[PDB]
């Protein structure tokens, strides 16, 4: 029944603050230690620091590259754990996570947060439908999808024909164009002859810009 | 001063093999009392990471008995035994003996099976991103394995350069394959200028390259 939730993270302009919490429960919180790891997109997970439990004075440690920027605090009534992060880099870009230190280990993690410090501003996304064009090579199975392109910042969800769609479905991961903006393609397998008969729909979600958009993929 | 080396960064096996991961401390960390506080984690794609050993050689709660680790003062081991799917993802070790703490570098596990060629697609631009002044063109190579392969993108036949990007799908949890998409970007005047734009590509499982083609008519 142990359970840590994060909160907290987003989009902040360099140089900015932003404040990460996480909400514990199912435990004794002032009995351990506890947590924060970051891990930035196709990193490694790094160790950022820990805070001590009550039979320590909840004193702090931290790791070389936060120590004097990030501090680590906790709401003991609340059982509530925080990371303060004060002169954001880029290079603090990262989904962050806190621990319960328990199992003499970290045995129980958040969900993760997501942290992006960027002048970049919140830009919603274009959607083109990706459709096999007049040659259609006289096989069985045709595919088909949608571009998500230049958004910012990530991430964007996709769906197809609400969620009824899912077998054979490849929504690949975003890329970062000779610009600064990310786009996608997400794409499904069906039958050659299913084409015209039927309609493929590709449900674009993209919270960061409170965009919402309905492609259909007509051929 | 501690410093953690993992190795190997990468490590392919089959299924039902045998995975093992070492890790290397600079610097002893065992305790007086006799406790030596180096675990392993595991972070599957997507979700966060999972304890998996404690104490160098302890089983966490829900760790089925295949995994195993091992090893003294300064050299430590996990061992996988008759893999499968699930335990595809990035192992961890970590040390927790001294401050401040430190994660190894890391270990991506994929699972190797038999090669596959690839399904490949073509995809035009759509004349709604035309009025743009961008035409993006989408090369589609679905489910194949390994993951190496190579995309050339030819325009009138003329080999194109710079102006592509790949992205490849995570290792399919079913069949263990992979998808990778192409994308040639030109400027919508450089799109209406040519006429036959061609993916062509090569692949372990394909004899001679396969290519797909359209033309802007």
């Amino acid at each position: 029944q142990v359970q840590l939730v994060e909160s907290g993270g987003g989009l902040v302009q360099p140089g900015g603050s932003l404040r990460l919490s996480c909400a514990t429960s199912g435990f004794t919180f002032t009995d351990y230690y506890m947590s924060w790891v970051r891990q930035p997109p196709g990193k490694a997970l790094e160790w950022l620091g820990f805070i001590r439990n009550k039979a320590n004075g909840y004193t702090t440690e931290y790791s070389a590259s936060v120590k004097g920027r990030f501090t680590i605090s906790r709401d003991n009534s609340q059982s509530i754990l925080y990371l303060q992060m004060n002169t954001l880099r880029a290079e603090d870009s990262a989904t962050y996570y806190c621990a319960r230190d328990g199992s003499y280990a970290m045995d129980y993690w958040g969900q993760g947060t997501s942290v992006t410090v960027s002048s970049a501003s919140t830009k919603g996304p274009s959607v083109f439908p990706l459709a096999p064009s007049s040659k259609s090579t006289s096989g069985g199975t045709a595919a088909l999808g949608c571009l998500v392109k230049d958004y910012f910042p990530e991430p964007v969800t996709v769906s197809w024909n609400s969620g009824a769609l899912t077998s054979g479905v490849h929504t690949f991961p975003a890329v970062l164009q000779s610009s600064g903006l990310y786009s996608l393609s997400s794409v499904v397998t069906v039958p050659s002859s299913s084409l015209g008969t039927q309609t493929y729909i590709c449900n674009v979600n993209h919270k960061p810009s409170n965009t919402k958009v309905d492609k259909k993929v007509e051929p | 001063e501690l410093v953690m080396t993992q190795t190997p960064l990468s490590l392919p096996v089959s299924l039902g093999d045998q995975a093992s991961i070492s890790c290397r401390s600079s610097q002893s960390i065992v305790h007086s009392n006799g406790n030596t506080y180096l675990e392993w984690y595991l972070q599957k794609p997507g979700q966060s990471p999972k304890l998996l050993i404690y104490k160098v050689s302890n089983r966490f709660s829900g760790v089925p008995d295949r995994f195993s680790g091992s090893g003294s003062g300064t050299d430590f081991t996990l061992k996988i035994s008759r893999v499968e799917a699930e335990d595809l993802g990035v192992y961890y070790c970590f040390q927790g003996s001294h401050v401040p703490r430190t994660f190894g570098g890391g270990t991506k596990l994929e699972i190797k099976r038999t090669v596959a060629a690839p399904s490949v697609f073509i995809f035009p631009p759509s004349d709604e991103q035309l009025k743009s002044g961008t035409a993006s063109v989408v090369c589609l190579l679905n489910n194949f394995y390994p993951r190496e392969a190579k995309v050339q993108w030819k325009v009138d036949n003329a080999l194109q350069s710079g102006n592509s990007q790949e992205s490849v799908t995570e290792q399919d949890s079913k069949d263990s394959t992979y998808s990778l998409s192409s994308t040639l970007t030109l400027s919508k005047a450089d799109y209406e200028k040519h006429k036959v734009y061609a993916c062509e590509v090569t692949h372990q499982g394909l004899s001679s390259p396969v290519t797909k083609s359209f033309n802007r008519g």
